[PDB]
RNA sequence: CCGGCCGGGAACUCAAAGGAGACUGCCAGUGAUAAACUGGAGGAAGGUGGGGAUGACGUCAAGUCAUCAUGGCCCUUACGACCAGGGCUACACACGUGCUACAAUGGCGCAUACAAAGAGAAGCGACCUCGCGAGAGCAAGCGGACCUCAUAAAGUGCGUCGUAGUCCGGAUUGGAGUCUGCAACUCGACUCCAUGAAGUCGGAAUCGCUAGUAAUCGUGGAUCAGAAUGCCACGGUGAAUAC
RNA sequence: AAGAACCUUACCUGGUCUUGACAUCCACGGAAGUUUUCAGAGAUGAGAAUGUGCCUUCGGGAACCGUGAGACAGGUGCUGC
């Protein structure tokens, strides 16, 4: 009845249900053109669904918090990437030929001491 | 309905005092929630390691203040009666809430 | 070793126990409009050294002034070396 | 002068706090200043007796206090009343209830503490220093475990060129964190000036 | 600069002033307060003001109206 | 209930709560919340516990 | 009752303990049959996965007698103490570290969805009321997954300014004030009103950075009565190039 | 210096004390606290109103205060060669 994928991107969280049905998708409690696809980065969420062209095969439940626009998209799509997984081990091949099976390992640096950023000195002079 | 709030240093000492508290009422058997993973709270310091003067030199702390809550629901009378003087653990801090 | 400034301390810290919250909570209320006078040429009559702003946060191992901590109530050094020592619980190294 | 502290790196894992009790800020400040009036009275009065450590443990009304010696019967006294009787006046100093409690540390120039207290009262003597730190680390081998080193500095022999002399033989393996390395330092007043004794040894196999 | 709610006088400050006004024409005398405010009432005084190792008069005239004592008094000395 | 508000100074005992047959002495009265704290000395410890004064009855 | 409403396994994020996991493990080629190197399958990360702590014997008679302790010397009816003012904040100059900008990648008015890390009782203080304002009362909640700080901002849609010393930037100055503290002239931060220097992307020279990095945008904490463009710390967007 | 409005100051002008603001052993009498006055810029110099405890084998049990010399106290004074 549910098929269930989490997926995470360094700041966000999503839970990904899906039915099978219609292919309008909605994520918390808006449309994708509602939340961000007027924005930037609005295409990772539909790569996994491109890539193996279904369209209206099924029917997509997502909520996603923390982190930032990109955080969230790459969080949806990671947990469409784990619906996928519990769809099968095929289609997780052909996912890993790509690119979208791995949780990105990239999180941000901490701040050091005697440093202004996490890799950035502070300009010293010659003297 | 009564909830039993812990705090401690040391996450052994508070597992293995939550978990006394856990056997105490499960050791006739009652329908009682276990310790809720309440999350701990952190205090981080950075103080300077020299006396004079110091750049790049500095030390980092932390104290983890651990905390539980069991969250008695269920009335026993040999648990109300005793479950006092089981832990016996002089770095535990408690507090009851309703 | 600032003995010195330390009984200063100490005897501020005594005077403004001495000379404060018996009536420094009803300060503001007084003076300020409810919803000059007599009442605020008295008020306007307090000393100077009754006040908390005198009172400076310094060390009780030492003493001293700078790099006080109101957890610990030490200065850094001794902070570090009682955290070195264990003589603080819980202050583990933090390691993050 | 760049060596981290052994216990407060240990500190996690290996070495147990010091002190294990909980307070919350308002109050912590105030029992880390009752700590150190209660610990430095107790090292002035027990210093004669030659106490290893001292630990300390608050229920928040009353204090129960651990004293691990090399000899109990000093501490205790005659009876139970001397012990009675400090065990009152660290009641008087901390305005709460006291327990008292004797933990015998067995081979005592094993233990740490008291191999730094021992060389600082060699050097009150005014023996020779080199033969203090060949003293304390051949009864260490004869009558405990294979590591333990030692450093003796300042003022030795009035040299105008400074020299730090330390003695080797064993392992300290100061960067494992596993190992159980009990460290402790110790200040020795002579006509001369303080010389600072540094000592560390592990104590049991893994 | 201040409140608007209440000034800042010295209680000394104010019984020298009730004094002067007592007395009348009076030399000056030396106060030490600088934290002082004025008013048009008690415009007239010949009060001095101290800034250190100097001691310096001032003679308050009509246009001051909430300035400070310690204004008038330069507490720094430059070539 | 004849007597149903406390005062400090009073010595109150526990019905329903974990701390029957056990001295008490009340610490702080909240009147918005219209319940009541006690100060029960138990493990050594200091310790508030909040409740209700129809749910407690004096001793 | 459109405010996550209440019986519910708690599905699931999450928190917080016990663990599993990743160890060149398995297979090919290279290497001398060795260590090892390269590639591939599986897998969340593959070759100390990333980051941090951890900094050997010693050098610089490097720094601190001003955190503390201590050897020698000195004052010990003054190199001691208590005070009221002032100075540590000066100003013909010189250097170092940063912040703001020189603009259209942007400035002004409106609408719009999130963060993570925190702190809070001699406190955090939503909300009632008035004000084009800093902000003025007996206002609930909280000693902390509950309550507050706390509207996140860059960004996204518009309307406008159309490459000007300018709807760019705010220095400086003058009026009317809040908050703190007995008391803001020396000598706190702000907002209400007014002016709007220099600045047209900077010579010789020189600095940081190899990925969640540099840049850029917000947020919290320490000391703190009140006062950070510094320090610590956390997250958003997130490069280019290593022949 | 993880915070300089006289106050956190260590420096200066002026006003005050040499057992001291801070610690111990003494001789003389008493608790505390709250509203003030005569002068002061304050540090400081002198009188009013009030309670006067457990009390030890009535040595007024025990912090605390005001006088005096030596013991002493203090130094963020010098020497990190």
């Amino acid at each position: 009845n549910q098929y269930y994928g989490t997926g995470r991107r360094k700041s966000s969280a999503a839970r990904v249900f899906i039915k099978p049905g219609n292919g309008k998708i909605v994520i918390n409690q808006r449309s994708l053109e509602q939340y961000f696809g007027r924005e930037t980065a609005r295409m990772v969420v539909r790569q996994p669904l491109e890539l193996v062209d279904m369209v209206e095969k099924l029917d997509l439940y997502i909520t996603v918090k923390g982190g930032g626009i990109s955080g969230q998209a790459g969080a949806i799509r990671h947990g469409i990437t784990r619906a996928l997984m519990e769809y099968d081990e095929s289609l997780r091949s052909e996912l890993r030929k790509a690119g979208f099976v791995t949780r990105d390992a990239r999180q941000v640096e901490r701040k050091k001491v005697g440093l202004r950023k996490a890799r950035r000195r502070p300009q010293f002079s010659k003297r | 309905r009564i909830r039993i709030r812990l705090k401690a240093f040391d996450h052994r000492l508070i597992d293995q005092a939550t978990a006394e508290i856990v056997e105490t009422a499960k050791r006739t058997g009652a329908q009682v929630r276990g310790p809720i993973p309440l999350p701990t709270r952190k205090e981080r310091f950075t103080v300077l390691i020299s006396p004079h003067v110091n750049k790049d030199a500095r030390d980092q702390y932390e104290i983890r203040t651990h905390l539980r809550l069991v969250d008695i629901v269920e009335p026993t009378e040999k648990t109300v009666d005793a479950l006092m003087r089981l832990d016996l653990a002089a770095g535990v801090d408690v507090q009851i809430s309703l | 070793a600032k003995q010195s400034m330390k009984a200063r301390e100490v005897k501020r810290v005594a005077l403004a126990d001495k000379y404060f919250a018996k009536r420094a909570e009803l300060k503001a209320i007084i003076s300020d409009v409810n919803a000059r006078w007599n009442a605020v040429l008295k008020l306007q009559t307090l000393p100077r050294d009754s006040s908390p702003s005198r009172q400076r946060n310094r060390c009780r191992q030492t003493g001293r002034p700078h790099g006080f901590l109101r957890k610990f109530g030490l200065s850094r050094i001794k902070v570090r070396e009682a955290a070195m020592r264990g003589e603080i619980p819980g202050l583990k190294k933090a390691s993050w | 002068g760049q060596k981290v502290h052994p216990n407060g790196i240990r500190l996690g894992i290996v070495k147990p706090w010091n002190s294990t009790w909980f307070a919350n800020t308002k109050e912590f400040a105030d029992n880390l200043d009752s700590d150190f009036k209660v610990r430095q009275y107790l090292t002035k009065e027990l210093a004669k007796a030659s106490v290893s450590r001292i630990v300390i443990e608050r229920p928040a009304k009353s204090i129960r206090v651990t004293i691990h010696t090399a000899r109990p019967g000093i501490v205790i006294g005659k009876k139970g009343e001397d012990v009675e009787k400090l065990r009152k006046v660290v009641a008087d100093i901390a305005g709460v209830p006291a327990q008292i409690n004797i933990a015998e540390v067995r081979k005592p120039e094993l233990d740490a503490k008291l191999v730094a207290d021992s060389i600082t009262s060699q050097l009150e003597r005014r023996v020779m220093f080199r033969r203090a730190m060949k003293r304390a680390v051949q009864n260490a081998m004869r009558l405990g475990a294979k590591g333990i080193k030692v450093e003796v500095s300042g003022r030795l022999g009035g040299a105008e060129i400074a020299r730090t002399e330390w003695y080797r033989e064993g392992r300290v393996p100061l960067h494992t964190l596993r190992a159980d390395i009990d460290y402790n330092t110790s200040e020795a007043h002579t006509t001369y000036g303080v010389i600072g004794v540094k000592v560390w040894i592990f104590k049991g196999e893994i | 600069r201040s409140l608007k709610k209440g000034p800042f006088i010295d209680l000394h400050l104010l019984k020298k002033v009730e004094k002067a006004v007592e007395s009348g024409d009076k030399k000056p005398l030396r106060t030490w307060s600088r934290r002082s405010t004025i008013f048009p009432n008690m415009i007239g005084l010949t009060i001095a003001v101290h800034n250190g190792r100097q001691h310096v008069p001032v003679f308050v005239t009509d246009e001051m109206v909430g300035h400070k004592l310690g204004e008038f008094a330069p507490t720094r000395t430059y070539r | 209930r004849p007597k149903t508000l406390f005062e400090p100074g009073e010595m109150v005992r526990v019905n329903d709560g974990p701390f029957a047959d056990f001295n008490g002495v009340v610490e702080e009265v909240d009147y918005e919340k219209s319940r009541l704290k006690v100060s029960v000395s138990i493990f050594g410890r200091a310790t508030p516990v909040e409740l209700d004064f129809s749910q407690v009855e004096k001793a």
